[PDB]
């Protein structure tokens, strides 16, 4: 039942604004945190950042700060969510895949994770 | 030979959680928190000193803020229902603005709308003032914030906001052991330590970036976190001086009464008798460096020697944790703190002006359960705080793990936080009196 | 401070033995399964607690500052990138 | 002193002070009718559990023969192989609570030991 | 054997278990704040009546002189016209069941006696 | 005679009939849910306070060595500052209601030896 | 008061379930809105 | 079991030794619409 929905893909130029969507359904949301990772293709992957979804303060790291911008979205009866991820300034090496995880414990388990929005420039 | 004793009322103690109960000061009128069922307490605190005695304290696992986090809740919810509720507020209204030089202009809003009558078969045509938090437009043609996740019912005229210090005791059988130790962390033995009949006056302020109206350190500044490692933990930091803050609301405004029904009133706001100001707080510059100066000491202790901290101000959310909130003589503050975590520390009489907003409808614990909001009434006159800064609420950035640079920005949000800086220092036990022992004695039969 | 090992660089052993990848990090760790162009998946957190749901052919064990992952019993669907995540910090793993 | 003041003194020291902590083990508004939940039933639930938790106490002095009295000597053996310690070592050395710690897996077969040996003496004498 | 596990033995065989039947007599949330007084006030009512109930018993063996014992041997000679049988078929062949209904007639007369013994017993020593 | 029906007679006489005052200290609808407040609660906490006042004074005849008797003899001298008058006018002459107003102001010094006179006596024999 | 209409077209049950339109109140209590439900026959009568 | 057999107005309770088997279904597929009919209040009603 514990699934976080993903949005398709999206193809935009350098210099444009991306909206990646993650909506998490069938747990209670408002006592986990959701993190977002980044994947380029070759590499591993890389953090760009958790959201609080009780209180909507995010954390980026010092080569974020300034372009992605974390928004949560919750419903009137506050059983699924919608956690957003928009980039400002897409550059040419920004060509990655996008997951959604869930934080679980304090031992940052990421139990389930999203299927996965691959952007281009 | 040896044989067995049985003694009664021997000091030993486990650890347990039980129900403490409340206990207020003596009635030299009425406020959201029940400070009249609680008992008297003594007039004298009988603190008596436990030598020889390792106890071994454990923040972020106590079960007195899990106990106090639902009080709160249990008490802030619970006076919204007997008093008036505002559902027919939500009409469409004709918002005009009220400043004529422009440059803030759009600040209030001057909206009216037909309200019923205490005989419901005409209507009248009242006007009140309204901020531009509290309204949104619907395609002028205005209405209420939200109007529709929650039920705006009003706060209650006769209670006031004022948080008086209550006290936490224990009932027989269990024992409150405070540590006295100043070089004590959140977790960690505590060789100095007390047990008391219960605690010293904890205030329940409400705030989200500034810790206001708490207890201070004893000699240097404390920093307190449940692993500086997880970056998704708040750092909870405590002052050891004061830093006094003069906050005010200079708009006069005026009080009005629209009966909405019968022997129901809704208090609108009327004319304002002056100047159109904004809101606005004052730190001392010369005290918030010398302030901010210890803070970035005490943290190079638990990182490099020669790294760079940084002071970043809130990167967004919801306006309770972006912005410092408040309760200031009953209307609700919301400062922007964009001027206190602005500096970047390399290693080796002017006063901050705060600009603020003003809301009035509150949404808190969660909507009260189901839904609920809360309409905050206008006070009448010029409202002006004096409060003091005993701490701050930090969140570092994760991800840096070169160029030695460590970025820290305000946060809040969890009110367990703003009890966690008090409770701290005491444990509830349960003492276990039952004991035997060996002795050369022997029952007479 | 978080300090990150990963030698077993690449290995492309057999069906059937006992193969253990290493990686040195203080803190919390746990370790995830990532096949091509898929999720990773949760294994083992905390070192050796085990996940339910993964099967238990999966097993990890500590000794101060050393994670081991141990594979017996290896079959052909068990044939993916592994890596051991701190926090903040993740190594590229190596595939089998 | 005052209340668990010889929790740091020794056994020897702390059994003469056992009455400190023996006696502190039992110590215009119909608007918000129901708010008087609050404080009102965490307060009345609070001194119903202090009554009970006294009353076990109280019951297990009775069962072994020691009702009235703090200082109790029975009639049981002590065993050797619970605490291998000499007499001037225990109540000169140790405290009441690492004391604990030491019979607290032993502290149930006691417990068996002292209402074994009441009911067996009533037996006797009827 | 277990909680009344005596109620089928004899007198003589339920009397040596009497230790366990005398222990047995002691042992997100804001919208249904008023759903907490059904088994929450019920649930608080047993219990009180838990302990006036144990209280009022262990008041009588006071008033009688066997506080803190189970079996009490009083000064009161056994009158014949109660119970005009033997004493080999009071412990071998009778359960503690029937005997109360024989004794039910008579059960107030025996406690006013008892009363009267200790209060005139305790005006000699003093 | 009944409760408290000798409050007039002599202490010498008030004494044999303890008994009548220790006893007398421990003795379609869910449209009005909120009504069973009244009378259910005040009944409730009228029970638990008479527990607890109960208990109090159990609790003292347990540390002066007093458990389960009504008269009850103890092991300290009585001094002749707080009452010069003879054993003849205290118990035939004085009734127990002025009584208590001459040893009020000395009440608590009497509650202190009691107590220092049985911890000194149960570590002599231990 | 309702506009229930039918929903089964070939009749035989037909007159199980009716498609009943009203007026409700908006969040606004200003404005009205014309909503429509389904409801069975023994939850409503003439 | 019945508290009297000879009085009709008492209900006979009968229990079996051997369970009976009954499935019970709806098979229409319903979809459920949320109308809100006030400030945070909202009524589910019944749409195609
Ligand atoms: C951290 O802690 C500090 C201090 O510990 C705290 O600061 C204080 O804030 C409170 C709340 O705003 C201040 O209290 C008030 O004082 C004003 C002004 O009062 C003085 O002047 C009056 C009149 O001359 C004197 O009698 C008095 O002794 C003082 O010298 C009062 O106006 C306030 O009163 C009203 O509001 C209450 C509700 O909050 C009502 O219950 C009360 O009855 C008063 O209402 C009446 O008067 C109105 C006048 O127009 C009238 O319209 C009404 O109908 C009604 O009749 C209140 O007493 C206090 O002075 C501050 N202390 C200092 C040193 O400045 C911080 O707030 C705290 N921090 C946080 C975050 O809470
Ligand atoms: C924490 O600290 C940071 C930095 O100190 C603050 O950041 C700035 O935030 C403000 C508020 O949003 C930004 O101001 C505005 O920019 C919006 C987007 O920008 C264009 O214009 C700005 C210059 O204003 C350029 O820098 C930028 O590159 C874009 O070209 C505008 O849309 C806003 O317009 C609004 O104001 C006009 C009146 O001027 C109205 O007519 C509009 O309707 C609208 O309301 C506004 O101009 C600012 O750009 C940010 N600076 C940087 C460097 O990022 C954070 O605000 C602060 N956080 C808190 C909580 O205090
Ligand atoms: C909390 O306070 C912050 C500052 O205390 C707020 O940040 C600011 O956002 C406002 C917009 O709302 C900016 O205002 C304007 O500035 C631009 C640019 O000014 C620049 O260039 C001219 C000419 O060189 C120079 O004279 C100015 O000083 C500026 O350097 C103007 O074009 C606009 O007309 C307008 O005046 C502030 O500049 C900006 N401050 C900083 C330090 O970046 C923040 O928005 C507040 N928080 C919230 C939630 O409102
Ligand atoms: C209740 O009404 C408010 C007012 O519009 C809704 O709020 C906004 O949602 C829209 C759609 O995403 C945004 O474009 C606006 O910026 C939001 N306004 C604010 C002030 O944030 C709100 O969504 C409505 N409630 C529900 C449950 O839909
Ligand atoms: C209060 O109600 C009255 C009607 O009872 C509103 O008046 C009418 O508003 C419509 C809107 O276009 C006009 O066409 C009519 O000419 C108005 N009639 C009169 C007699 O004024 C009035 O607007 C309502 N008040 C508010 C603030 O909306
Ligand atoms: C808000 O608008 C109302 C009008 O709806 C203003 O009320 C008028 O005030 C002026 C000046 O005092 C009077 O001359 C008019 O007779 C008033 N009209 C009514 C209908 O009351 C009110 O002053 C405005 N408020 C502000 C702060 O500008
Ligand atoms: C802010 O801090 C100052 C100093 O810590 C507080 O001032 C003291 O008040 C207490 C009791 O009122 C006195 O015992 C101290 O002697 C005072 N200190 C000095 C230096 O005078 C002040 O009360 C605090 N403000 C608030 C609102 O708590
Ligand atoms: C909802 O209310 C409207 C009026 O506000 C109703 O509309 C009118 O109904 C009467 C009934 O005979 C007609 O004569 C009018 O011509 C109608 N006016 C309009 C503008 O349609 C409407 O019928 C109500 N809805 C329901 C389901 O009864
Ligand atoms: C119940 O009646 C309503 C009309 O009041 C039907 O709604 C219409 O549905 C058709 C087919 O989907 C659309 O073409 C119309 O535009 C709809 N009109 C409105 C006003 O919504 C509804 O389909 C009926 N329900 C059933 C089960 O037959
Ligand atoms: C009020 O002022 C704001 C900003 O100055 C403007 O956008 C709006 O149109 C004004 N409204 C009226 C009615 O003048
Ligand atoms: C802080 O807490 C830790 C918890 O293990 C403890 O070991 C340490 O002594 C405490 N004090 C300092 C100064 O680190
Ligand atoms: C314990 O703390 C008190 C008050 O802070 C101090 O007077 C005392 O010297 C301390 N004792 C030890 C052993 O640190
Ligand atoms: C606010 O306005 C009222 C109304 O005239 C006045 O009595 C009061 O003095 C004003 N407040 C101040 C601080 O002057
Ligand atoms: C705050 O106000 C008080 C008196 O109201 C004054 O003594 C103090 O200097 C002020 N502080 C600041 C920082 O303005
Ligand atoms: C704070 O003020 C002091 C005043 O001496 C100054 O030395 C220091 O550089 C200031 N800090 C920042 C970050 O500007
Ligand atoms: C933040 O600090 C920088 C560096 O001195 C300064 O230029 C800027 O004006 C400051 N911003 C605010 C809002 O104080
Ligand atoms: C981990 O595995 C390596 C070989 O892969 C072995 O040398 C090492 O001893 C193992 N460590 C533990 C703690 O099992
Ligand atoms: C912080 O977490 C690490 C594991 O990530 C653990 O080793 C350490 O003991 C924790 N610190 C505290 C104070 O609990
Ligand atoms: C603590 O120990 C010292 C020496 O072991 C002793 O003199 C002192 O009396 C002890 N403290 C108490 C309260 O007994
Ligand atoms: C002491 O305990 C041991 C182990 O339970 C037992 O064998 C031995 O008989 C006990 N001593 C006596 C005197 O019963
Ligand atoms: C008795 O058991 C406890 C918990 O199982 C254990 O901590 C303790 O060491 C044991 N006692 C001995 C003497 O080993
Ligand atoms: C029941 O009675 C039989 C014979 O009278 C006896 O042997 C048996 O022990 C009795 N049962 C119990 C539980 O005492
Ligand atoms: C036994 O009871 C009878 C009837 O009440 C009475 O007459 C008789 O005196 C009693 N026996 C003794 C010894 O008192
Ligand atoms: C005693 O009275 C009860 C009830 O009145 C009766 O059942 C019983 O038979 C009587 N006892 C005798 C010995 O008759
Ligand atoms: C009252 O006093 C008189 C004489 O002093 C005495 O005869 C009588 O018995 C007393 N009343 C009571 C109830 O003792
Ligand atoms: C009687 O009391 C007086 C005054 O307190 C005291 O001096 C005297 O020693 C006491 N008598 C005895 C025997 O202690
Ligand atoms: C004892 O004190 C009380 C109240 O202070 C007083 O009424 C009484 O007379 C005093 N006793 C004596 C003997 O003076
Ligand atoms: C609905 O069907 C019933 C029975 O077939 C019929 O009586 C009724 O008139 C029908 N209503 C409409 C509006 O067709
Ligand atoms: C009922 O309809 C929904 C809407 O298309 C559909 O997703 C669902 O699968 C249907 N139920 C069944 C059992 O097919």
């Amino acid at each position: 039942q514990v699934q976080l929905l993903q949005s398709g893909a999206a193809v935009t130029k350098p210099g444009a604004s991306v909206r990646v969507s993650c909506e998490a359904s069938g747990y209670n949301i408002r006592d986990y945190f959701i993190h977002w990772w980044r994947q380029a293709p070759g590499q591993g992957l890389q953090w760009v950042g958790w959201i609080n979804p009780k209180t909507g303060q995010p954390n980026n790291p010092r080569q974020f700060q300034g372009r992605v911008s974390l928004t949560r979205h919750a419903s009137w009866d506050f059983d699924t969510y919608s956690f957003y991820m928009d980039l400002k300034a897409l550059r040419s090496d920004d060509t990655a895949v996008y997951f959604c995880a869930r934080q679980r414990s304090d031992y940052w388990d990421f139990d389930v994770w999203g299927s996965g929005t691959q952007v281009t420039v | 030979n040896l044989w067995v004793t049985v003694y009664y009322g021997v000091p030993v103690w486990k650890d347990a959680e039980t129900t403490l109960f409340c206990a207020s000061d003596a009635k030299a009128k009425h406020n959201v928190w029940a400070t009249h069922a609680c008992v008297p307490t003594d007039p004298n605190p009988q603190e008596i000193h436990l030598e020889n005695v390792t106890e071994e304290f454990n923040m972020w696992k106590n079960n007195m803020v899990e106990q106090m986090h639902t009080d709160i809740i249990s008490l802030w919810c619970q006076s919204l229902k007997p008093c008036v509720k505002l559902t027919p507020l939500c009409v469409t209204l004709q918002c005009t603005n009220v400043t004529n030089n422009i440059t803030m202009r759009g600040e209030l809003k001057n909206c009216s709308f037909n309200m019923t009558t205490e005989l419901r078969d005409k209507k009248q045509k009242v006007y009140s003032l309204f901020y531009r938090l509290d309204v949104v437009q619907i395609n002028k043609e205005y209405r209420l914030i939200n109007c529709n996740t929650s039920a705006i019912t009003q706060a209650c005229p006769k209670v006031s906001f004022e948080p008086i210090p209550i006290h936490y005791c224990a009932p027989a059988g269990f024992a409150i052991l405070k540590c006295k130790d100043k070089k004590f962390n959140g977790t960690g033995p505590c060789p100095n330590v007390s047990t008391v009949q219960c605690t010293h006056g904890i205030k329940p302020v409400v705030s989200t970036q500034l810790l206001l109206n708490g207890s201070l350190a004893e000699e240097e500044v404390m920093i307190r976190s449940e692993n500086i490692t997880n970056n998704a933990k708040n750092i909870l930091v405590q002052f050891n001086t004061p830093v006094q803050i003069n906050c005010t609301r200079p708009n006069n405004n005026t009080r009005k009464s629209i009966r909405i029904g019968p022997g129901q009133a809704f208090y609108a706001t009327g004319d304002i008798i002056g100047d159109i100001r904004q809101a606005h707080c004052n730190v001392s510059k010369a005290t918030w460096n010398e302030t901010l100066g210890k803070v970035v000491k005490q943290l190079r202790k638990h990182f490099g020697n020669n790294t760079i901290i940084r002071f970043a101000n809130s990167s967004g959310g919801d306006l309770e944790v972006t912005t410092h909130s408040f309760n200031c003589g009953g209307e609700f503050f919301y400062c922007n703190t964009s001027g206190l975590f602005n500096s970047t520390w390399i290693s080796n009489n002017d006063s901050i002006t705060l600009p603020c907003r003003i809301k009035q409808i509150i949404n808190m614990w969660q909507g009260c359960g189901i839904g609920q909001a809360m309409y905050a009434p206008p006070i009448q006159g010029v409202i002006r705080c004096v409060s003091n800064i005993t701490g701050l609420i930090l969140t570092r950035d994760g991800g840096s793990t070169n160029s030695t640079n460590e970025t820290f920005r305000p946060g809040g949000g969890d009110m367990r936080d703003n009890w966690r800086s008090e409770l701290y220092k005491y444990k509830v036990v349960k003492i276990e009196p039952l004991g035997v022992a060996p002795t050369r004695a022997k029952r007479r039969v | 401070d978080i300090q990150m090992t990963q030698s077993p660089s690449s290995l492309s052993a057999s069906v059937g033995d006992t193969v253990t990848i290493t990686c040195q990090a203080n803190g919390y760790l746990n370790w995830y399964q990532q096949r091509r162009g898929k999720a990773p998946k949760l294994l083992i957190y905390d070192g050796s607690k085990l996940e339910r749901g993964v099967p238990s052919r999966f097993s990890g064990r500590r000794w101060g500052q050393e994670y081991n992952l141990t594979i017996n019993n290896l079959q052909p669907e068990d044939i993916a990138t592994y890596f051991c995540q701190v926090y903040e910090f993740v190594v590229p793993g190596t595939r089998l | 002193l005052g209340f668990l003041g010889a929790a740091g003194s020794t056994m020897g020291a702390a059994s003469m002070t056992l009455t400190v902590q023996a006696r502190n083990l039992l110590s215009e508004a119909q608007q918000h009718l129901l708010k008087l939940t609050v404080w009102g039933i965490k307060q009345l639930q609070a001194r119903v559990l202090a009554v009970e938790r006294y009353l076990r106490d109280q019951q297990l002095l009775g069962i072994w023969g020691c009702s009235g009295k703090l200082i109790c000597a029975t009639n049981v053996p002590w065993n050797s192989s619970w605490s291998n310690r000499n007499l001037s070592e225990i109540w000169d050395n140790m405290t009441w609570l690492q004391w604990d710690k030491e019979i607290s897996n032993y502290t149930q077969i006691i417990y068996g030991l002292l209402e074994e040996s009441q009911n067996q003496q009533e037996k006797n004498e009827q």
